[PDB]
């Protein structure tokens, strides 16, 4: 069995402008097998309704999905994503970057 | 449009 | 220029937890425009484009009904496949098909594709002649025997060179507006700098479809291809893809750096520099 873990994007559909409402995004590929569970955080604590695209896979098989959910960032309001994976010994958080 | 092969198994 | 049309399936065992999951998305270029999911309510194929909405009931039926049998056929194979590799019910195993074609300006077929991966791995193919096979292993060899006897490649031959490329065309027509319509990139260059001794500049694409694209730094004309950090196309959730490239250079050395970026949606490459 081949296990491949996966890479993790954590931005904005926009560019971010506090007070102004956008979308978060967690994408999630390169990851095989397909069972994963994804996150969305806010200040540490599980965003609740967050929507997410159908499994697909790319070329070299390797699987991807889109995690997200609508939110309008502040200053102070700090953003996550948490992955969970056979491939993970422990849940991978990846801190949001207004900047990447 | 999809394609479909009754019966094809591997 | 140039399209494609794809559908992918995916059938994923969970012994001990139910009959295995299948989910499958048919795409047009880089546009997702239907699904199927066996674990949703009440399990049909959805339209996720407007270009395809317009199509008849009988349409969605037939659709949703391949999809159903598809479901079938996948779940027998992966009872049959445990057999072919000695392997115990008692794990997760995973079944991925994709199949599809690629015509050019013109319609005219320019390739068909139908190949199958079993938990992650090549498992067998069509060739690109859409008349032979290749099997990955001796157990791909034996589903090999099985549709060279029952002329598999014969069939979806014909099926990749006629309703493959008709629909494709017939969708590529009725989403005109969206599927016949490149949307360039916005870009620009950003600097942060790490410390006394350098800086990172990062070139960013955004809004952008299709998602094929191609940004590359360059040192007094160099490409960076060694020392450039360069990111997955990613998608921004409303069809457009973002992307960008970074690389650390010697602070004081900005000027020396040109960002270059090519999309079919841009009538000329282009160099991007950062404007202190």
């Amino acid at each position: 069995m081949i296990q491949r873990t996966p890479k993790i994007q954590v931005y904005s559909r926009h560019p971010a402008e506090n007070g102004k409402s956008n979308f978060l995004n967690c994408y999630v590929s390169g990851f095989h097998p397909s069972d994963i569970e994804v996150d969305l955080l806010k200040n540490g604590e599980r965003i609740e309704k967050v929507e997410h695209s159908d499994l697909s896979f790319s070329k070299d098989w390797s699987f991807y999905l889109l995690y997200y959910t609508e939110f309008t960032p502040t200053e102070k309001d700090e953003y996550a994503c948490r992955v969970n994976h056979v491939t993970l010994s422990q849940p991978k958080i990846v801190k949001w970057d207004r900047d990447m | 449009k999809r394609w479909i092969i009754l019966g094809l198994n591997k | 220029g140039s399209h494609s049309m794809r559908y992918f399936h995916t059938s994923v065992s969970r012994p001990g937890r139910g009959e295995p999951r299948f989910i499958t998305v048919g795409y047009v270029d880089d546009t997702l425009f239907v699904r199927f999911d066996s674990d949703a309510a009440s399990p049909r194929e959805e339209p996720r484009a407007p270009w395809i909405e317009q199509e008849g009931p009988e349409y969605w039926d037939r659709e949703t009904q391949i999809c159903k049998a598809k479901a079938q056929t996948d779940r027998e194979d992966l009872r049959t496949l445990l057999r072919y590799y000695n392997q115990s019910e008692a794990g997760s195993h995973t079944l991925q098909n994709m199949y599809g074609c690629d015509v050019g300006p013109d319609g005219r077929l320019l390739r068909g594709y139908h190949q199958n991966a079993y938990d992650g791995k090549d498992y067998i193919a069509l060739n690109e002649d859409l008349s032979s096979w290749t099997a990955a292993d001796t157990a791909a060899q034996i589903t090999q025997r099985k549709w060279e006897a029952a002329r598999v490649a014969e069939q979806l031959r014909a099926y990749l060179e006629g309703e493959c490329v008709e629909w494709l065309r017939r969708y590529l027509e009725n989403g005109k507006e969206t599927l016949q319509r490149a949307d360039p990139p916005k870009t620009h260059v950003t600097h942060h700098p790490i410390s006394d001794h350098e800086a990172t500049l990062r070139c960013w694409a955004l809004g952008f479809y299709p998602a094929e694209i191609t940004l590359t730094w360059q040192r007094d004309g160099e490409d960076q291809t060694q020392d450039t950090e360069l990111v997955e196309t990613r998608p921004a959730g409303d069809r457009t893809f973002q992307k960008w490239a970074a690389v650390v250079v010697p602070s004081g050395e900005e000027q020396r750096y040109t960002c270059h970026v090519q999309h079919e949606g841009l009538p000329k490459p282009l160099t991007l520099r950062w404007e202190p």
